[PDB]
């Protein structure tokens, strides 16, 4: 029967310069008759493939800042960075070795807690192009913002739209720890062409008042 | 010193094979032999003697088998074989077959019927050792390989380099100075080459019942392409000849009637 | 030292699954080379393992399926899963070692391929241009393509300050799309040409969109 590994918080924000703790808990013992624990821990960053932080428990791969540091043995473990940095954003990992199959837990995702940034709004018409196709795709885009948290709603000749757009995210910037975001309002030729004014109304936290860019035809 | 200490560093930081590959490369500028002699050194009644090759690790020699020799007094003598080599001023062999020769010549030269005895990289020289005495006319009773990884079935060992090199660091019973260090990549460089002989001698696994590393399954163990009894004492590859030399002697003793 | 990964992105269902990963910088024979996956949104799974002697461990819930084989000859091992269907679909990393000691200069994973299970054919994507209107943001729209991944630079990678590239969204006609974004000074819009390079391997297409206004 397998290893089940958990971790713990799924969801961890920390302010930068503090130090944040993960913890591991395995439901068979990590510990083996040679005193080692096999037990890794793997950091994927934003758009990359995980990579080795610390390996038998304790030890730190290459290229591992000193920040970082891992501990425990049998059952429970964790792990810690210090001051943590922009750079540590990312998807953390535990994997246990003793066993066969190997075995990871559900990672946990650390977010940077940074001052409140508004974002900077702009607005697409659709293409010229893209309307020989027989549809308008209208985009809003949101960018550098933190938090997360933000509204975005489209109203074409102030008839509020739903159900006929999809946003998209970023991750956290790994140099600046903010967020953008973009809003698609998809929409067939002949709609489009039966209104005038497109617009896309913002609502952050850092915003005042809601934001609205527009454009006409 | 500086061999002594990138050994270590290479056992904690994964590259104890190219550590070893420098080790024989360094062995290179050694003098070597292919009318040099050794001697063996005694360590008691019985019939027959149990004659035991050092092994091929840095802190290896005559004293690693001083527990198994206390464990089989009443069962059998004990004498011991050295490799050549690992003792300030010696040559280092050219081949097997160079240490062969002179290991046999001290055997032949000094006994009166026998069984040849060898621990890990030992248990190899031990059987060529006996194959060269077969070969010779003068053939032991049989062989005792002690946790043997022939070539080829070393797959466990190279997985758990960085538990067995910080576990040779806290065994360090002789200091693994310079000529210990080139002897051992020297050493380790003639068994990767070697592929034993069928010979037809009675033979006698005796394996240790704990890894020393995780594994998936039983293929973590010894194993021997010709015939063989086999045997399982308590301990790991290391301890099984220590702190359990006891349970080897009993072994060794059933084995011998 | 360094992992390459290759293998098709798109396949059929009941069809074979085949990816090899090529080891570069030797110590290949010293280790386990796994191969690992990762749903969308999801963890990660271990596949199984090799070494050099062609050895094999297997993950249970794969074992039926699953084939990993070695090719000392050039230091690649490959993958293949039989009979797929759409809880296959992942990313695929290849790397070394996973869980045993000796891992202090573990070589980074393989990138990782995208593999996609589905009887729907490859569509390359169509590029529109995101004008820069009247600090200015510009972009492309890489619109109805499948499967994923597209990756997109601007002029050939020389511009990378400000670029946003957005993760793909699924739409309800089956395809993706995203945007790529990049904020440049407004006073350049005149003094300097920027071009989008998009990439899509599973269509054999690459498209260049020069953006203005
Ligand atoms: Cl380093």
């Amino acid at each position: 029967l397998d290893v089940v590994m958990t971790q713990s918080p799924l969801s961890l924000p920390v302010t930068p310069g503090e130090p944040a703790s993960i913890s591991c808990r395995s439901s068979q013992s990590l510990l083996h008759s040679n005193g080692y624990n096999y037990l890794d821990w793997y950091l994927q960053k934003p758009g990359q493939s995980p990579q080795l932080l610390i390996y038998l428990g304790s030890n730190r791969a290459s290229g591992v800042p000193d920040r970082f540091s891992g501990s425990g043995s049998g059952t429970d473990f964790t792990l810690k960075i210090s001051r943590v940095e922009a750079e540590d954003v990312g998807v953390y990992y535990c994997m246990q070795g003793t066993h066969w199959p190997r075995t990871f837990g559900q990672g946990t995702k650390v977010e940077i807690k940074r001052t409140v940034a508004a974002p900077s709004v702009f607005i697409f018409p659709p293409s010229d192009e893209q309307l020989k196709s027989g549809t308008a795709s209208v985009v809003c885009l949101l960018n550098n913002f933190y938090p997360r948290e933000a509204k975005v709603q489209w109203k074409v000749d102030n008839a509020l739209q739903s159900g006929n757009s999809q946003e998209s995210v970023t991750e956290q910037d790994s140099k600046d720890s903010t967020y953008s975001l973009s809003s698609t309002l998809t929409l067939s030729k002949a709609d489009y062409e039966k209104h005038k004014v497109y617009a896309c109304e913002v609502t952050h936290q850092g915003l005042s008042s809601p934001v609205t860019k527009s454009f006409n035809r | 010193s500086a061999l002594r200490d990138g050994y270590r560093q290479a056992g904690v930081s994964g590259r104890v094979r190219s550590y070893l590959d420098l080790l024989a490369g360094l062995s290179d500028f050694r003098e070597h032999f292919d009318g040099f002699s050794l001697d063996l050194v005694d360590m008691g009644p019985g019939e027959v003697t149990v004659i035991c090759c050092a092994g091929t690790a840095a802190i290896s020699g005559p004293h690693e088998f001083t527990r198994l020799a206390g464990a089989l007094r009443g069962i059998a003598p004990v004498r011991a074989v050295p490799q050549p080599g690992y003792e300030e001023g010696e040559p280092l062999p050219s081949s097997m077959a160079a240490v062969a020769a002179v290991q046999a010549d001290a055997v032949i030269r000094t006994q009166k019927p026998f069984v040849v005895a060898g621990h890990s990289a030992g248990a190899l020289m031990a059987y060529a050792l006996a194959t060269e005495l077969l070969d010779r006319g003068h053939p032991p009773r049989g062989v005792v390989l002690i946790d043997v990884y022939p070539p080829g079935h070393q797959d466990a060992m190279n997985a758990w380099l960085e538990e067995l090199t910080a576990t040779l660091f806290d065994r360090e019973t002789v200091r693994m100075d310079d000529t210990r260090l080139t002897a051992l990549g020297a050493y380790d460089r003639l068994t990767g080459q070697w592929r034993p002989r069928e010979t037809g001698l009675p033979t006698l696994l005796v394996s240790a019942g704990e890894p020393m590393g995780p594994w998936p399954d039983d293929s973590w163990k010894p194993t021997w392409p010709f015939e063989h009894d086999t045997v399982a004492v308590p301990g790991d590859h290391f301890t099984m000849v220590q702190e359990h030399a006891d349970a080897i002697a009993r072994h060794i003793d059933a084995w011998l009637g | 030292v360094q992992l390459q990964q290759w293998g098709a992105g798109l396949l059929k269902p009941s069809e074979t699954l085949s990816l090899t990963c090529a080891v570069y910088g030797g110590s290949f024979s010293g280790y386990y080379w796994s191969w690992i996956r990762q749903p969308p949104g999801k963890g990660l799974e271990w596949i199984g393992e090799i070494n050099h002697s062609g050895s094999t461990n297997y993950n249970p819930s794969l074992k039926s399926r699953v084939t990993i084989s070695v090719d000392t000859s050039k230091n690649q091992f490959s993958l293949k899963l039989s009979s797929v269907t759409a809880a296959d679909t992942a990313v695929y990393y290849c790397a070394r070692g996973l869980g045993y000691s000796g891992s202090y200069y573990a070589p980074n994973w393989g990138q990782g391929t995208l593999v996609t299970v589905s009887s729907a054919s490859t569509k390359g994507p169509s590029v529109f241009p995101l004008a820069p209107s009247s600090t200015a943001a510009l972009g492309c729209l890489v619109k109805d393509y499948f499967p994923e991944p597209v990756t997109v630079s601007w002029n050939s990678g020389a511009l990378t300050s400000g670029v946003h590239t957005f993760p793909a969204v699924l739409q309800s006609s089956g395809l993706y799309s995203l945007s790529s974004v990049v904020t440049v000074p407004s006073s350049s819009l005149g003094t300097q040409t920027y071009i989008c390079n998009v990439n899509h391997k599973p269509s054999n297409t690459k498209v260049d969109k020069k953006v203005e206004p």
